[PDB]
């Protein structure tokens, strides 16, 4: 359905190449939108050796270099950070693992920066923004956004956390009746687990499973 | 920030041949010399036209000599500006009275830019003027043998 | 008293502004005699601190006081009928709707500055046999009998059967006193005349506000159109000289660039200014043609720049 | 405000310029009224009138957080004016239409402050 | 016809000599100067609808336009007579020309589209950005005119690509390609844009991708 | 429920007052004609208190004493089960950020932006409609 | 495809794409050319944009060394192949002077020199020296002073 | 009330000692979820020298420099704030 309703590539509207004539765009396909787009954001540090020159497309062979050796040997670099020696079959909701998650998020938002960076070019075109203004809203965006996103990330996977850690110590939320002799309002929560005799019941253990919410979704 | 105080637009100069100069008091815009170019220079003693406006803001009128090297003549029509215009002649299709020209004597091609010194009631200007042409286009080239 | 009383205006010079100041004391007496005694009800309710000795026993609780509610909702009644009634005698007095004017100023208002018109004078002492030109009011009305399909619309124009980009509101006149961006336009208006102002703006809404005439009115693009009764006649001007005009309402950035001049001259001056135009002469000579400043005097052209911070 | 204060503080255009002036009124007027005022008349609301009228919450209890989020994602797409090149609005809060009409102020602030 | 040069001076006076000087002079730090850019340049920069315009900004952008054909002739053929310079061309009825600029050639001016501008703009006449703030806009909405008189006097950041850099023919032969790059549909389906793939990148996450994502969750289930 | 139909009825009649008086008065006293730009401004919120108070009139009328509304009422006079509040839900901000979508492809106009966050709004709209009507997974 | 440039050509703000074309190498229409000029089209460091800047622009203009007498009056012949990753920086600036690339969009300043104002590059992109010929055509004086494509190791010493 | 309970024995683990307690997050056995906070602040830090770094390059519009002085003096702020407050136990 993609394949016929929308065009893609169409190399007769573009050119042949010849080495005298470009686009406007210039921009690679999406999933390598991150390297050159690293291009656009790295901000022109070259070196002068004795007689020789390091330019500037040495430290994104050097980047992409390294964010493989980081994408590559990860389950290590945790193994070694973490301490996780053991067999682990079960997973763990994303929820579960805070810092890991916000690490990931990080990556994420990484890589949403700088191929949110690489079509530089159309974005400053469309949503009309200065395009020096934008490409270097991405090469601040690379250095701070990460960090913001990590704590986002971290703090929103632990408050996801205690989101899912109170539907068992209280119930599953409701409509509201008042309370009969008096001007009360409880919101008349459902319990999952065993009730005891009066208000509140035995609360359950987390057990890594995705908790409802919703009473909705029970039957 | 780009908005305002250092615009990108109204410090900007217009897209035509001829320089500017606002100094002297005479508001002095898009002077130039028509030039037909036959060979690498044009030769001495060709007579090629100078072509300015000198709008005034305020009466300068005078235009005493305005020379530097080529011998510039003038016309007696030349006490125009009275906050307002002085048209020296069409220069590039201006269809609808003052023949400001040049007698070289010296060799003068275009691409280059040429010292010339306006004088006024007020004071003188260099502009370093250029060669222009909204001419017919280029002369035809030789066809170039193959080898 | 008279000036610092009345939140400094500037004096009138015309009966309009004269009346129209008058009132505005008046009602900044009825302004401060309403503040000053409410404003002493709260300066001295803040004398019934919580005292020292004031025991564990409450105020006097009241709230609910029908007549002294019946009491100040007819006071303040009477205040605003008592100042709408002279407002409305005022108002009677802001356009009197003369037929018989004495100079009409076509004053059009274009994007960032102004040009004033004289587009018709006739004294009652007895001169000025002049008129407005009109050849120069062509249309834009696109009749054009087909359009980009090839039969039976005769398509006619989007508003009224004529285009927006028109200019037939846009009267014009042969004296044109046009204002550029480095010389202020100056009107200039005899002394002790019925001076009429015919007002136009050919792009966009802003307002004619003299601050000396104590009114204004906003050039409207086309005002009969859009209900605006632009015009407004100024009853006599008494004080001669030189006075600033400002533009006031938003017409885009160079909005404070928009000043203009109204000087007040002798009748005879007035003789000796358009009788030394007819024949045709630009501002700054015609205004040196009958002893007087050419350029601006209240108001300098400033800034074709843009900052003190631009590099000239 | 306060850039726009320093700006009038001497007669020339020392500080910035004319039509970030124009700008910097106008999205003033607006995060002053529309996006101060406007919001905050709801968020007592929000704060106490369940409080007030012993309601035990706000009668559409999504549809004010989405009042809230439409406030706020509205806010940021007015403020939003200033990352364009031109700038936001230089027409003022008051926005009369022969001076916002696409012949006038054509920039991409003033439709990014439209909606 | 001196009527139409009176009726261009009139509409001179009342829109532009805040930024013009009224002698067609260049207000300083406000508006540059206007002759020698001639009718070609009015015809463009206000048949566009561009310089009659409400602020100094990165570039003055595209809007309706403030005066029509009936008074571009009169404001161009006033330009041209304080100054003078390139002339809007035109037909055998003194109207502006429009449809007689197509060249007899496209692949020509693909070619020569592609080489000599369309680095700025795109390959089929999209926008593409510039350098501070100012950007290439859209070739859809142009008039061949208009074209021919954008290339022929360039107002804002582009090269002015003269009577004599490319010639008419060449001119004629790019807005030949462009009235129909623009105008000819995409071969193949919904046109993402023009400039590739970063509309089909977007248009794969959240019309495929979040369509394939969906389809797998309505499969599996979750737990 | 009473007083909010005597409420918009006092509503109704100042608005409709003052629309046919200022229809008569810029029938009259104006510069061309009818302004027609307040006037059904002002017949349009006199249709708008007309709507309001009609409805409450046809509640207040068909409904009897409310036990809230009651002076002289005790608390456990009315103290039942009160309606579903909604708890927690993330859709209001998922409306949120499909509409300023939208509002922006809107502003610049983006006619690609104005499709896909009008189908953001559709699809969110229908996540916040339906989060307390998902039955549970049938498998 | 090649013809031969003159100076009245290109005119005041223009950029202007030219290629080296020889009297030797004619037009394309024997086969012993159309391989010694698309071998032109096809070279990387071939193409040079011709600027024409605005004489009333001339005092903004400051030369670099060795490269003082490499315009012509006011042509400047900077080249097109960019400073960092090679692709032409086919796009150009009047009013502003400036030529910026599409790739990774980086400005160079066409007044002084192109050195970047800004971008990802950090080279002054390369200046070809323009004389007339013998008959009033554009030529090149020389070679550049530099490499002239993107850099690498072997280079500036 | 459709549904069961959940008991998973994972493999539960430094071992639950030294990291965070189960009462700061609610969830600590179940993965790793402490960074050690030195990381973070050098690594803002380093983040703020980086940004102070980016002065250098091709470089004319001295407004931006304004921008990398805000966020890199916004970072350094929110480091020193917090070293500051571990410093002294959360105090002001
Ligand atoms: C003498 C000392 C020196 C002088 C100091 C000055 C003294 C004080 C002056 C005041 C300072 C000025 C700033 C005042 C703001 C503080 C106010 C505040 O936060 O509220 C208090 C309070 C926070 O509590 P707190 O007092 O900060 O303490 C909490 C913990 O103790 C702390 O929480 P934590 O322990 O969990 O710390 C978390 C944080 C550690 O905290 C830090 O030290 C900061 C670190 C950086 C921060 C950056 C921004 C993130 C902060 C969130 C901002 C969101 C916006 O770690 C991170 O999350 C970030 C880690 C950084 C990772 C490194 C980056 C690497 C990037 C990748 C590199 C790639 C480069 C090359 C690319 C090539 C690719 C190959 O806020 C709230 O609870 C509610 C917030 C309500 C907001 C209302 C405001 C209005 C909002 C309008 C919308
Ligand atoms: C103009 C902008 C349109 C805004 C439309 C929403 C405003 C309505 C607010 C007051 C109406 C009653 C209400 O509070 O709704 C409850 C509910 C609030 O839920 P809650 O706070 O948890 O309270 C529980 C409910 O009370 C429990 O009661 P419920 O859940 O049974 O709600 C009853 C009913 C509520 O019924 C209605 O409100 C009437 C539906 C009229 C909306 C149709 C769109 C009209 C505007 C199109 C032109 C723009 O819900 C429905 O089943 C129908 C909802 C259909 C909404 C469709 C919106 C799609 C807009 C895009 C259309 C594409 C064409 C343009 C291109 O609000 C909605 O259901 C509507 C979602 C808000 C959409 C805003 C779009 C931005
Ligand atoms: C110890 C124990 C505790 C274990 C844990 C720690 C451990 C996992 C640390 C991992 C290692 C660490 C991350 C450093 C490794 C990274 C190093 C610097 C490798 C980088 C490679 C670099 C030196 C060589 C440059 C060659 C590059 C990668 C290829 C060149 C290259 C080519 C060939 C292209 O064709 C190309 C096409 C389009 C775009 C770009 C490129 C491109 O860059
Ligand atoms: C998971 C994470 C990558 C952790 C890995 C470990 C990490 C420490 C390794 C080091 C990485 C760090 C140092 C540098 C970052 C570089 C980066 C990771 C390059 C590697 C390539 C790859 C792994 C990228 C990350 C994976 C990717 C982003 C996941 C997609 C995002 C989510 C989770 C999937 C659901 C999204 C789906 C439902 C569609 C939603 C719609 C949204 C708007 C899509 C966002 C979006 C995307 C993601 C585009 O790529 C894109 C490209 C072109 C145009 C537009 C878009 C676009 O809108
Ligand atoms: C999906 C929603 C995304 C929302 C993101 C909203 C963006 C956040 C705020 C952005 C503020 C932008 C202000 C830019 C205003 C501006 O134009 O300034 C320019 C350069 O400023 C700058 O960019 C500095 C600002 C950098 C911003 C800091 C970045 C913050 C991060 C966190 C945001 C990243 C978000 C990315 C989202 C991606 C997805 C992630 C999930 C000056 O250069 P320039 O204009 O070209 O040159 C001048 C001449 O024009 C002028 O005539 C002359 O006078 C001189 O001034 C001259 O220098
Ligand atoms: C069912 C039976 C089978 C039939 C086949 C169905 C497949 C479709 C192909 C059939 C031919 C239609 C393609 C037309 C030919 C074509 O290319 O489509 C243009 C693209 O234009 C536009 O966008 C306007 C279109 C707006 C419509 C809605 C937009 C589509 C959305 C839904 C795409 C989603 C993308 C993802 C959103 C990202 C999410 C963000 C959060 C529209 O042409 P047009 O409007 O007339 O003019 C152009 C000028 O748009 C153009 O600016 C001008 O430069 C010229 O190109 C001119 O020709
Ligand atoms: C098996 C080991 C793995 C290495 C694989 C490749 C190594 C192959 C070496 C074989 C050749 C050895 C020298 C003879 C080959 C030769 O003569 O050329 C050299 C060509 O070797 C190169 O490509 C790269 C090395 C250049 C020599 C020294 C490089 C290593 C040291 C010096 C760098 C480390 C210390 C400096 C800083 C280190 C990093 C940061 C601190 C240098 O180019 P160049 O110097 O530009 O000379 C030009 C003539 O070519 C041309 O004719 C002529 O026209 C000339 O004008 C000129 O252009
Ligand atoms: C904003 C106030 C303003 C308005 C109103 C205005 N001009 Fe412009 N003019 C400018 C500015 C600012 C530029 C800068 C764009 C440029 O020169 O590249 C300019 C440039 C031009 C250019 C391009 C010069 C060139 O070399 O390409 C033309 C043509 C032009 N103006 C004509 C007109 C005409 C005709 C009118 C209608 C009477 C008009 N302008 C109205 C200020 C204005
Ligand atoms: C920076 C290099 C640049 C290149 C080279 C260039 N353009 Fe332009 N083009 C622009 C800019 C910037 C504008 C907008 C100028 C303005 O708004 O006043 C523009 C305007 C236009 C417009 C008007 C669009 C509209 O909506 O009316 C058209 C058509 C156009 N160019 C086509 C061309 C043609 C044809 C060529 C020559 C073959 C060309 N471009 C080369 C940048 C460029
Ligand atoms: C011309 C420029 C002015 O620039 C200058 O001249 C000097 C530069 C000022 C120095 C900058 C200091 C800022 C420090 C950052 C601290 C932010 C708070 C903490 C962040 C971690 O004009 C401008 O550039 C003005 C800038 C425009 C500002 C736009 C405001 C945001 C709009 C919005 C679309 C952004 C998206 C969301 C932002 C956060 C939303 C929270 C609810
Ligand atoms: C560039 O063209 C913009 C022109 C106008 C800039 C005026 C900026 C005023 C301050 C805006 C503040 C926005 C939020 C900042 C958070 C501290
Ligand atoms: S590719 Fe043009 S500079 Fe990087
Ligand atoms: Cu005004």
């Amino acid at each position: 359905l993609m394949g016929g309703l929308l065009t893609i590539n169409p190399i007769w509207n573009l050119g042949p190449y010849k080495p005298s004539q470009v686009s406007a765009g210039s921009q690679p396909d999406f999933y390598m939108m991150w390297t050159d787009g690293l291009i656009r954001l790295w901000p022109a540090w070259e070196f002068y050796p004795f007689g020789h020159t390091i330019p500037q497309g040495v430290w994104v062979a050097v980047g992409m270099g390294l964010v493989f050796a980081l994408l590559i040997a990860y389950p290590f670099i945790e193994k070694k950070v973490t301490g996780d020696d053991a067999h682990h079959n079960l997973l763990q909701r994303p929820r579960d693992v805070p810092v890991r998650t916000a690490i990931g998020s990080m990556a994420i938002a990484l890589y949403l920066l700088l191929t949110f960076a690489c079509m530089n070019d159309i974005i400053a075109l469309k949503f009309h923004i200065s395009l020096n203004a934008t490409t270097w809203i991405g090469r601040i965006g690379m250095v701070v956004l990460p960090a913001i996103v990590y704590f986002v990330a971290y703090r929103w996977a632990i408050s996801l956390q205690r989101s899912d850690r109170e539907v068992l110590e209280h119930g599953v939320e409701t409509g509201i009746i008042k309370r009969l002799p008096h001007g009360a309002y409880v919101e008349l929560h459902q319990p999952l687990g065993p009730v005891d005799e009066h208000g509140h019941p035995i609360p359950l253990e987390y057990a890594g499973a995705p908790l409802p919410k919703r009473m909705n979704k029970l039957g | 920030c780009s908005a305002g105080q250092i615009s990108q637009t109204t410090t900007q100069e217009p897209a035509v041949n001829g320089v500017n100069a606002q100094a002297g008091q005479v508001s002095l815009r898009n002077v130039h010399l028509r030039a037909p170019q036959q060979t690498d220079y044009v030769e001495p003693g060709t007579t090629v036209e100078l072509l300015f406006v000198a709008a005034n803001d305020s009466s300068n009128k005078l235009k005493s000599i305005t020379s530097d090297v080529g011998e510039v003549t003038l016309t007696g029509d030349s006490t125009v500006p009275a906050d307002g215009v002085l048209i020296v002649g069409e220069p590039d299709g201006q269809i609808q009275a003052v023949t400001a020209e040049v007698e070289l004597t010296k060799p003068i091609t275009n691409g280059l830019l040429y010292d010339f010194t306006f004088t006024f009631e007020d004071g003188e200007t260099t502009v370093a003027v250029p060669i222009s042409a909204g001419e017919q286009p280029r002369r035809p080239v030789p066809p170039a043998g193959p080898g | 008293w008279s000036d610092a009383l009345a939140l400094g205006w500037p004096t009138g010079i015309t009966p309009e502004a004269k009346l129209n100041r008058e009132l505005w004391i008046g009602s900044v007496i009825a302004s401060f005699a309403v503040g000053a005694i409410v404003w002493g009800l709260i300066f001295w309710t803040s004398a019934f601190h919580r005292k020292k000795a004031t025991d564990t026993e409450l105020p006097r609780q009241f709230g609910y006081n029908m007549p002294l509610e019946l009491t100040l909702t007819v006071i303040p009644f009477l205040i605003i009928s008592v100042l709408f009634y002279f407002t409305v005698v005022v108002q009677e007095r802001m356009m009197h709707k003369d037929p018989n004017p004495e100079v009409v100023i076509d004053v059009t208002a274009f994007q960032w500055n102004w040009k004033f018109g004289y587009q018709k004078i006739a004294f009652a002492d007895g001169s000025f046999d002049y008129d407005g030109a009109d050849p120069e009011r062509k249309e834009a009305m696109t009749s054009r009998p087909e359009g980009k399909d090839e039969h039976g619309i005769e398509k006619v124009g989007p508003i009224r059967g004529m285009t927006p980009e028109d200019r037939t509101y846009l009267n014009f006149d042969k004296i044109e006193t046009l204002g550029t961006s480095s010389e202020i336009p100056v009107l200039v208006l005899p002394a002790g005349k019925r001076i009429e102002f015919v007002l136009n703006s050919a792009d966009v809404i802003h307002g004619f506000w003299v601050p000396e005439f104590l009114f204004k009115r906003d050039v409207l693009p086309e005002p009969k159109a859009n209900n605006s009764d632009n015009v407004f006649q100024v009853s006599e001007i008494q004080q001669t000289g030189a006075f600033v005009g400002r533009c006031t309402e938003m017409c885009g950035t160079f909005h404070a660039m928009m000043n203009f001049e109204v000087r007040v001259v002798e009748p005879n001056d007035f003789k000796a200014y358009i009788d030394q135009r007819n024949a045709g002469k630009t501002n700054a000579e015609a205004l040196a043609a009958i002893n007087q400043p050419p350029l601006a005097i209240t108001t300098e052209p400033f800034e074709s720049r843009r900052g003190e911070l631009v590099p000239q | 405000a306060l850039f726009m204060r320093t700006e009038l503080a001497m007669p020339g255009l020392q500080f910035l310029s004319n039509e970030q002036f124009n700008q910097l009124f106008t999205m003033h007027g607006t995060v002053m009224l529309l996006f101060y005022a406007t919001p905050i008349v709801f968020g007592f609301a929000n704060l106490v009138l369940p409080l007030q009228i012993g309601a035990p919450d706000v009668a559409f209890p999504r549809l004010n957080a989405l009042s809230f989020w439409l406030f706020l994602f509205g806010a940021l797409i007015a403020i939003a004016g200033f990352i364009t090149p031109g700038g936001a609005a230089d027409f003022g809060w008051t926005a009369y239409s022969p001076l916002t009409d696409a012949i006038h102020s054509p920039g991409a602030g003033g439709d990014l402050w439209i909606m | 016809q001196s009527a139409l040069l009176r009726t261009g001076k009139q509409l001179f006076e009342t829109s532009c000599v805040s930024c013009h000087g009224a002698n067609l002079q260049g207000v300083p730090d406000r508006g540059p100067s206007l002759i020698g850019t001639g009718e070609a340049a009015v015809y463009f920069q206000v048949s566009t609808g561009r310089m009659p315009a409400m602020r100094g900004e990165a570039q003055a952008p595209s809007k309706p336009p403030h005066f029509d054909e009936s008074q571009i002739d009169a404001l161009g053929a006033y330009v041209q007579a304080n100054g003078g310079g390139p002339t809007v061309p035109r037909d055998d009825h003194g109207a502006v020309a429009q449809e007689s600029l197509i060249g007899g050639d496209v692949a020509r001016g693909g070619d020569l589209f592609r080489l000599n501008c369309a680095s700025c703009h795109n390959f089929t006449g999209k926008g593409g950005a510039l350098s501070s703030g100012k950007y290439a806009p859209d070739l859809g909405d142009a008039n061949p005119a208009q074209i021919y008189t954008a290339m022929l006097t360039g107002p804002q950041n582009m090269p002015k690509f003269s009577d004599r850099q490319l010639t008419p023919d060449e001119k004629r032969d790019i807005v030949a390609y462009v009235r129909e790059s623009a105008e000819t549909p995409s071969y193949g389906g919904y046109g993402l844009g023009g400039f590739g793939p970063a509309p089909e990148g977007m248009a794969m996450w959240i019309i495929g991708m979040v369509a394939a994502i969906g389809v797998a969750m309505w499969i599996g289930s979750r737990a | 429920m009473h007083i909010e139909a005597r409420l918009f009825e006092i509503l109704t009649a100042f608005f409709a007052l003052a629309a046919v008086v200022y229809a008569v008065l810029t029938a009259m006293f104006a510069t061309g004609g009818v302004e027609w730009a307040g006037t059904t401004a002002l017949v349009l919120t006199t249709g708008l208190t007309l709507i309001t108070g009609t409805f409450f009139r046809f509640v207040a009328r068909r409904l009897d004493t409310r036990p809230e509304d009651y002076e002289d009422a005790e608390i456990s006079d009315g103290a039942g089960e009160l309606g579903f509040f909604a708890p927690h839900s993330w859709w209001p901000i998922l409306i949120s950020l499909s509409f300023s979508t939208a509002a922006v492809g809107a502003a610049l106009w983006l006619p690609w932006l104005i499709a896909a966050g009008v189908a953001f709004v559709i699809t969110s709209v229908c996540g916040l409609v339906f989060e307390y009507y998902w039955g549970p997974e049938k498998h | 495809p090649f013809v031969k440039m003159r100076p009245e050509d290109i005119d005041a703000g223009g950029m202007e794409t030219v290629f080296p074309w020889r009297e030797s190498d004619g037009d394309g229409t024997t086969v012993e050319s159309e391989h010694k000029l698309t071998e032109i089209a096809m070279g990387v460091r071939n193409p040079v944009m011709l600027i024409r800047i605005k004489p009333a622009d001339m005092h903004r203009v400051i030369k670099r060394k060795g490269q003082e007498s490499f315009n012509f009056g006011e042509l400047f012949a900077y080249t097109k192949v960019c400073s960092h990753l090679g692709c032409p920086s086919s796009l150009y600036e009047q009013q502003t002077y400036r030529i910026l690339c599409p790739c990774h969009q980086s400005q160079f300043d066409a007044l002084e020199f192109a050195k970047p104002i800004f971008g990802p590059a950090a080279r002054a992109l390369a200046q070809l020296p323009i004389t007339i010929d013998e008959d009033g055509y554009l030529v090149a004086n020389g070679d550049f002073v530099e490499p002239v494509g993107p850099a690498f190791w072997e280079r500036k010493s | 009330m459709s549904s069961t309970q959940d008991r998973s024995q994972l493999d539960p683990e430094v071992e639950r000692h030294t990291g965070v307690d189960v009462e700061d997050v609610p969830s600590a056995e179940w993965g790793w979820s402490h960074m050690p906070i030195g990381v973070m602040h050098i690594g803002g830090l380093l983040s703020a020298a980086f940004l102070l770094v980016m002065m250098r390059g091709n470089h004319v519009g001295h407004v931006e420099d304004w921008f990398l002085i805000g966020f890199a003096a916004v970072i350094v702020a929110l480091v020193g704030r917090n070293w500051w407050l571990r410093r002294r136990g959360w105090i002001r």
